[PDB]
């Protein structure tokens, strides 16, 4: 019948979108991760290096 | 038969999935009487398996070659299920290539068969010669000795060959040795003396 | 039917028609397995005599049934040679360590041989100063110096062949290679 | 049919890679607006002990 399916026609799309929403979902996972890190080496690199610097130059 | 043999010019890409890290597609063999049942039952044998995915791909006098498109992971689990569930899926990959190769392989097998056939002739002969060769002398050596042990000092042996052809070998055995046993010693008509047999 | 080879980007190898030529001429179950392996060269293993003995180890283990074969090149690109069944290596003065199956040849684009005879055994001899071929009354059929410099080559009764060199009683030496099958 | 359901799958790993280009990107950036921040807080700090 071209159709070979023993369920309705829609449940085939709403696994199409629980599969695509959790693709989005360990990708946003892991860009928050990515966010963090990059918001943790913002502060304790730049408090090493300006407080070796400080301590050098004092 | 077509699934289980290779599908090298049968199945095609379209019937695959590619270049998508998270899904795939594997070939599936259906038996003549379970088109219906697989068809109602494949998506259940794995989580993740994309519903509405039946399709033919090919077919022999036993079986309907289908098709399922699902996740990486659960194509182990399809197949064993389908094992245990007397259903055999197909194998087959996507090389691009393999129909030449498998047939290469093929001309590469019956030239050998030839060519390797001729050699073993070759070397067998030369064997045959050679092996043979080794052989009359290791019996020469062995008559030679076996006379200096039951003869004396000089070398005077008539070293003869008698062939007796019709089925009378024993017969000429017992001719030689009760008509000159007595060659050997009264007491030591094991054989009298010397003699030796060739069964060629 | 044919043979291989195994050089090393070097000016000077052998021929192949050459080989295909003489495999004409030696014991068989020889010439049914053809890969020939080049044991020893002038131009990539230097031109000491004793680099050539070492290079050249009797390891007939694997098969004792191997043809080795000394492809010499004369002053004047007269090419020449011999046939041996056993590794050359100094040995003590008693005998010479020879099967009666060698044999000569002076090869070129004219191939000729000389097997040997049962006239006697003479000459098949290996040590650290020469390594000569068949001889007898006169110089040996084949000699090259310790040095591999200079050469001469006579008729022998062990052979019964003609001068090979191109600078018949003595000549010089400017390249040889060793094969093992 | 199937292929009606691949279009979506490729949109969807389409935005991963724009993601990842994003996380990395901000990362980096983030690097960069770190090391001004300090070169500018070491800055005052060294006008300040200059004019002392």
């Amino acid at each position: 019948s071209s159709a070979i399916t023993a369920l309705t026609p829609n449940q085939v799309n709403d696994e199409l979108n629980k599969m695509q929403a959790f693709i989005r979902k360990e990708a946003e996972e892991k860009a928050k991760e990515i966010q963090l890190k990059a918001d943790q080496e913002y502060e304790i690199e730049k408090t090493n290096i300006v407080r070796n610097e400080t301590n050098n130059i004092d | 038969d077509l699934s289980v043999r290779s599908l090298h010019d049968i199945v095609k890409p379209e019937d695959f999935v590619l270049n998508s890290e998270h899904l795939t597609t594997v070939l599936v063999a259906v038996p003549k009487s379970l088109k219906s049942d697989f068809e109602k039952s494949y998506e259940t044998l794995s989580k993740n398996v994309v519903p509405a995915s039946a399709s033919v791909i090919a077919e022999d006098a036993e079986y309907v070659l289908f098709n399922v498109h699902l996740f990486k992971k659960n194509v182990q689990e399809f197949t064993t299920a389908a094992r245990e569930k007397k259903f055999i899926p197909r194998e087959f990959n996507y090389s691009e290539e393999l129909i030449d190769q498998l047939k290469k392989e093929h001309d590469s097998a019956a030239s050998l068969e030839q060519s390797l056939r001729v050699q073993l002739v070759r070397l067998a002969k030369t064997a045959y010669v050679d092996v043979f060769i080794n052989w009359f002398h290791i019996k020469a050596l062995r008559v030679y000795v076996e006379s200096v042990l039951r003869y004396g000092l000089p070398p005077h042996f008539n070293i003869k060959i008698i062939a007796v052809p019709p089925k009378n070998l024993s017969k000429c055995k017992s001719e030689l040795i009760d008509a000159f046993g007595f060659l050997g010693g009264n007491a030591f008509m094991y054989e009298p003396f010397v003699m030796y047999i060739i069964n060629l | 039917r044919l043979n291989g080879y195994l050089p090393s980007t070097k000016n000077k190898l052998l021929t192949p028609e050459m080989c295909d030529e003489i495999r004409t001429l030696m014991p068989t179950r020889i010439q049914l397995y053809t890969e020939w392996n080049l044991l020893y060269s002038l131009e990539q293993h230097g031109s000491s005599l004793h680099s050539l003995y070492s290079n050249v180890a009797p390891d007939s283990k694997e098969f004792r049934r191997v043809g080795y074969v000394l492809v010499i090149k004369d002053r004047k690109n007269g090419i020449f040679g011999a046939y041996s069944n056993e590794a050359f290596h100094p040995n003590e003065h008693r005998q010479y360590t020879g099967n009666g199956e060698c044999f000569l040849w002076k090869l070129d684009k004219r191939f000729s041989g000389y097997p040997y005879t049962g006239v006697n055994e003479f000459a098949i001899y290996c040590t650290s100063e020469f390594l000569s071929m068949g001889a007898g009354d006169g110089h040996y059929g084949l000699l090259c110096d310790d040095g591999l410099l200079h050469g001469v080559s006579n008729p022998c009764q062990t052979y019964g062949n003609e001068v090979l060199s191109k600078e018949g009683k003595k000549f010089s030496i400017v390249a040889l290679e060793v094969w093992r099958v | 049919s199937q292929k009606n359901g691949i279009a979506t799958l490729l949109q969807a790993e389409k935005e991963a890679h724009e993601i990842v280009s994003k996380a990395r990107k901000y990362r980096q950036d983030k690097l960069k607006q770190a090391k001004t921040d300090a070169a500018k807080e070491i800055d005052s700090y060294k006008i300040q002990k200059d004019k002392e």
